[PDB]
RNA sequence: AGAACCUUACCUGGUCUUGACAUCCACGGAAGUUUUCAGAGAUGAGAAUGUGCCUUCGGGAACCGUGAGACAGGUGCUGCAUGGCUGUCGUCAGCUCGUGUUGUGAAAUGUUGGGUUAAGUCCCGCAACGAGCGCAACCCUUAUCCUUUGUUGCCAGCGGUCCGGCCGGGAACUCAAAGGAGACUGCCAGUGAUAAACUGGAGGAAGGUGGGGAUGACGUCAAGUCAUCAUGGCCCUUACGACCAGGGCUACACACGUGCUACAAUGGCGCAUACAAAGAGAAGCGACCUCGCGAGAGCAAGCGGACCUCAUAAAGUGCGUCGUAGUCCGGAUUGGAGUCUGCAACUCGACUCCAUGAAGUCGGAAUCGCUAGUAAUCGUGGAUCAGAAUGCCACGGUGAAUACGU
RNA sequence: UAGCUCAAGAGCAGGGGAUUGAAAAUCCCCGUG
């Protein structure tokens, strides 16, 4: 990445809803390069969301991404001789990847017995705002407002 | 390793090759079932006798040049470095560098 | 710790091996060793022959040997007893009968083996090492040589301290395949320590030759 | 009459004759659904055919060998693409544009001396 | 069959192989036998891998290989004079070759 | 362990002595270079001095030996404490 | 016990 | 690239000395066999047996054994004596030389300055002009096409078939191993000093070096290796040499390095069931069929191998399967009981079985790899090898995330 | 008054792991009557 630019590798549609923001959400959440077993998971999991709510799947799965999305993170410039926390805006691509990325993680942490369940509620909470994944987004906010001061040399 | 060990190397495999009939026909009869208990057990007596030597368990695979005991390969004989020595100079009929 | 055998690397394209006798894996580990010894034999009793390629080949149930040496004449003898000798004792190394042939070494000095070997005869009887390289070289390059480059490495000089001069003339490419750079090597075993020798004689590109005719 | 075509992915060779009927798509005697599973890979063989006209109007008769289930499905389009070509000199533009005329050329590297895989490397310590 | 041999070649080389490959089959061709054609066979690599190093640094290996080149040539006619033909016929030191009928 | 097939393995040097040890009624312990035996019931209240590497370790053979091999009742490391 | 009983019906006893 | 004994260089128990290996002469015995016994075995007694071959008819090639001599012998010493091979900086783009010039001089210049590049790569510049080891290419492997060739490989068009490429048939295609073809910055446009170069674009299987592998500049580290070997000098030499029986090299209050396997429900088992590559194999691989929990075994085809064999691919899928538990997680450890390898399986083997079922619920400071078929993953193979892989080396299968940027 | 130095607490010192071309320094973890 010092010289070499590098453009953006096509991902292949998911194959039931032929959703490129899907397709993505499996490979987060794919181990072990185990795919087949990782959409059987997330399909039966938006199941149960989709009924637990009345909502369709699509659209539920995207109102929970937005409820958890975070718009400002802080970047680490090592600015004169210290260091400081600068808060820089994310692009709106990366968004997405940390939306993802939080929910799979706040999964992992919930007990239950299966991860199908944990899907489900935790994506049902981030519509709602709540649960551990949206915790995150405020956590990043306050870190991005309280040093909002530092917002005149960014990287 | 030295010639004294190159020495005691082919008098392994000579002792074994002499004895390499009697060795062959006296297991088989121990190994054969049906065949009468006291005839197995004076059998293995016999092994016991019969030099230690003799048995193809008793030689190590060693370089015919310098008679080193490890890194042998039965493919090529010779060495870990001798095999090279032999196909650098073009003394091997095949060999050279695999770019696969 | 670098610089591989230009030889070996060339072993397929360009270069020749010095044995092509088909085999399995089964009677070739026997071959290989009665090779050695002959190989090691006929050194011995030609080291003055200026041998330089003694090429073995095992036809089906035969062993023809060739010998690439820079006196024939000396080699052969009157009437070639010696060489009928040569192949008696060599054939029961090994059994099977056994032909001989004699290529001849035109223009020896083209030949990195030949003036290895007379480099390291000098050493042996304390001939100043510089001067030898000097000679070699220039008889080369007289002869017709793309380049020459010659190395010396040991005690020179008597010296306890290490040392390794290298003269080099004309190009002496050794990443390109398509050169013929031959590397002889040559253990000196001088008084003090063994002296090595290696040269490389970049006789020229077989671009037009490809890899055999 | 028979339409020939050669696809390649990782290690699978196919070999594709198309004729019209109707679609019933054969690979090995077996039928569709029961050579493939996972429902990715039904779905790439197909891609060429929706991209086009004769979706199932034509049919597929399909031989493969070697390789795995990515490699055999992915061959098996390729080949559909080629032959498809070769029968109308026409879908070239979209096919090509779709990125399916490629022929994929990544393969599994070799492994080499010192690591454990093409580019793992045992663990390193600094001290 | 009616006395058919198969002749196959084998070697260690991908030129001196077809070289002595156009004798063994322009013969029986010229003496009017028809011998079926040099059919390639997959030229089998034994790889090998040894230390370079005398002592440590196990890093240090090189990758050989040997590739045995195997054609195969049938003749269906056997015709007497062919057969014996080829059995005199002396080839190339380089390659070896198994004559069998089966 | 040894095949059940082949049965027990006893050194001939080992077993002739015993052979004699029992029809005379010896009880000189049995010096003896070798390990690699079995335990016979012909052996009972013998003592056999058996050879550790270095030197010879006197070994009454009991009832409860019957089976085992000679090799397992000779440590052959003199192991006291780390400390 | 045992250490003799086993002996005796494992081995043939020769 | 593989300590049960072997190995082994180690200990220790016992043998031994022109020596096991090495010549040289005389010397004796053909050699050689078969067996006995001393003994841990080395070594030591006994016998019987043959008594040759070769000319020549003596004695010779031998060989086995005695003595003498010279020598032999050391995995003894020294890598700061060397050769030789190898590590390393670093596949980093550098390193130089000639000649001329400059400066008293060591030096400088070239080699840098303005561009460009993966690059001392190319371009202008210019007291330099030339050159050479590098770089690049030339190599191998992969990616598409052709021809040639149809095997046992192939089966399209064939018809009959037992539905089995099986069997006629064929040569389509796959496949294979030879010849080739092909990517060139070429093309198109843009940018740039009218350059070099770059940029996009078409075409094209393939775009800039298409993807790997091979290939390591001058040198550095008195790097490592005398235990591969060779070798220099010293030292040893009834011993620092050699034989052979047993042990040790697997010892364990202890710390680290590198692997493996788990801390689960992506699981967890049950059954059904789809798809590979690469290999190896003749005292070998071993179909089978039969027996055996299994491990195995009998039984024995074929196969020197595009034919037969190892051989089961597993990750995956189909339904069922249990509910967070130290668990139907994981499951070390052992109390045993079989097979197999091998003089021989205790120290100190491997596998199968019973019973046992721990720690471990994602691991502080710290720190590793990796940017694509890569990582992650899941098999299989192979060398070593009587037998003994989570090690190494290969080969498939599945298969990501991320790069603003400096 | 934990081995010192003061209160059976804390720190210092102890060990282990870091970090050090490499040692102190420092970081962590634990043992500290
Ligand atoms: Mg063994
Ligand atoms: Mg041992
Ligand atoms: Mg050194
Ligand atoms: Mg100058
Ligand atoms: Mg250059
Ligand atoms: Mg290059
Ligand atoms: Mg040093
Ligand atoms: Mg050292
Ligand atoms: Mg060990």
């Amino acid at each position: 990445p010092r010289r070499r630019v590098i453009g953006q590798r096509k991902i292949l549609p998911d194959p039931k809803f032929g959703s490129e923001l899907l397709a993505k959400f499996v490979n987060i959440l794919m181990v072990d390069g185990k795919k087949s077993t990782a959409e059987s998971i997330v399909y039966s999991a938006l199941e149960t969301l989709a009924q637990r709510s009345g909502k369709s799947e699509l659209e539920a799965f995207e109102v929970a991404l937005e409820n958890v999305r975070p718009t400002v993170e802080v970047k680490s410039r090592r600015v004169g001789g210290s260091t400081y926390q600068v808060p820089v805006e994310v692009r709106p691509v990366r968004r997405n990847a940390l939306a993802m990325r939080w929910i799979v993680e706040a999964a992992r942490k919930r007990g239950d017995k299966s991860m199908a369940l944990r899907l489900a509620n935790e994506l049902s909470d981030a519509a709602e705002n709540k649960g551990t994944a949206v915790k995150k987004r405020e956590d990043v906010h306050r870190m991005a407002e309280a040093n909002k001061a530092f917002a005149h040399y960014r990287w | 390793a030295k010639q004294s060990m190159k020495a005691r190397e082919v008098k392994r495999v000579a002792l074994a090759d002499k004895y390499f009939a009697k060795r062959a026909e006296l297991k088989a009869i121990i190994s054969d079932v049906n065949a009468s208990d006291e005839d197995r057990w004076n059998a293995v007596l016999k092994l016991q006798t019969l030099p230690r030597d003799s048995s193809p368990s008793r030689q190590r695979n060693r370089c015919r040049q310098t008679g080193r005991p490890h890194g042998f390969l039965r493919k090529f004989g010779l060495s870990r470095i001798k095999v090279r020595e032999a196909a650098m100079r073009g003394e091997i009929p095949g060999l050279k560098k695999a770019s696969w | 710790g670098q610089k591989v055998h230009p030889n070996g690397i060339r072993l397929g394209i360009v270069k020749p091996w010095n044995s092509t006798w088909f085999a399995n894996t089964k009677e070739f580990a026997d071959n290989l060793d009665s090779d050695f010894k002959v190989r090691q034999y006929l050194t011995k009793e030609l080291a003055k022959a200026s041998v330089s390629r003694i090429v073995i080949e095992r036809p089906a149930k035969s062993i023809r040997v060739t010998i690439h040496t820079a006196r024939p004449g000396i080699v052969i003898g009157k009437k070639g007893e010696d060489v009928e000798k040569l192949r008696k004792v060599v054939a029961d190394i090994a059994g099977v009968p056994a032909q001989i042939n004699i290529a001849e070494v035109r223009k020896p000095e083209l030949d990195a083996k030949l003036v290895a070997d007379s480099i390291t005869s000098q050493l042996e009887r304390r001939v100043m090492f510089r001067r030898a390289m000097k000679r070699a070289v220039q008889n080369a390059m007289r002869l017709g040589a793309k380049g020459i480059k010659v190395e010396v490495s040991g005690r020179l000089g008597g010296a306890e301290i290490a040392r390794t001069e290298w003269y080099r003339e004309g190009r002496v490419p050794l990443h390109t395949l398509r050169a013929d750079i031959d590397y002889n090597t040559s253990e000196a075993h001088t008084t003090y320590g063994v002296i090595g020798v290696k040269v490389w004689i970049f006789k020229g590109e077989i671009l037009g030759g490809m890899a055999a005719v | 009459n028979q339409y020939y075509g050669t696809g390649r992915r990782k290690s699978s060779a196919a070999r594709v004759f198309i004729k019209p009927g109707n679609g019933k798509i054969v690979i090995n005697q077996r039928s569709l659904e029961q050579y493939f599973g996972r429902e990715t890979a039904r779905m790439v063989v197909r891609q060429p055919l929706e991209l086009v006209d004769m979706v199932e109007k034509l049919d597929l008769y399909i031989t493969v060998k070697g390789g795995g289930i990515s490699g055999q499905a992915g061959a098996i389009r390729h080949g559909i693409t080629r032959a498809l070509m070769e029968y109308d000199e026409s879908l070239r533009s979209e096919l090509r544009k779709a990125g399916f005329v490629t022929r994929d050329a990544r393969q599994v590297e070799r492994k080499k001396v010192g690591l454990r895989k093409a580019r793992r490397r045992p663990q390193f310590s600094k001290r | 069959q009616n006395q058919r041999i198969r002749i196959r070649l084998k070697a260690f080389d991908h030129r001196l192989i077809d070289q002595a490959t156009a004798e063994i089959v322009e013969t029986a061709k010229r003496t009017g036998a028809q011998v079926r054609g040099p059919i390639p066979l997959p030229t089998r690599k034994e790889r090998f891998t040894v230390l370079i190093s005398p002592h440590v640094n196990k890093d240090a290996r090189d990758q050989y290989e040997i590739r045995t080149h195997l054609r195969l040539v049938d003749i269906v006619e056997p015709t007497e004079k062919t057969v014996d033909a080829l059995m005199r016929l002396d080839l190339a030191a380089g390659v070896d070759v198994q004559i069998s009928l089966g | 362990p040894r095949s059940l097939k082949k049965g027990p393995f006893i050194d001939l040097h080992l077993l002739k002595k015993v052979e004699k040890a029992v029809e005379s009624g010896d009880k000189k312990p049995l010096r003896t270079w070798s390990r690699r035996s079995t335990i016979f019931p012909n052996m009972i209240g013998l003592t056999i001095a058996v050879h550790n590497g270095r030197q010879h370790v006197p070994v009454f053979v009991t009832d409860e030996m019957v089976g085992h091999k000679l090799g397992e009742f000779a440590p052959t490391r003199t192991y006291r404490g780390h400390a | 016990g045992g250490r003799v009983d086993r002996f005796n019906k494992r081995f043939n006893i020769p």
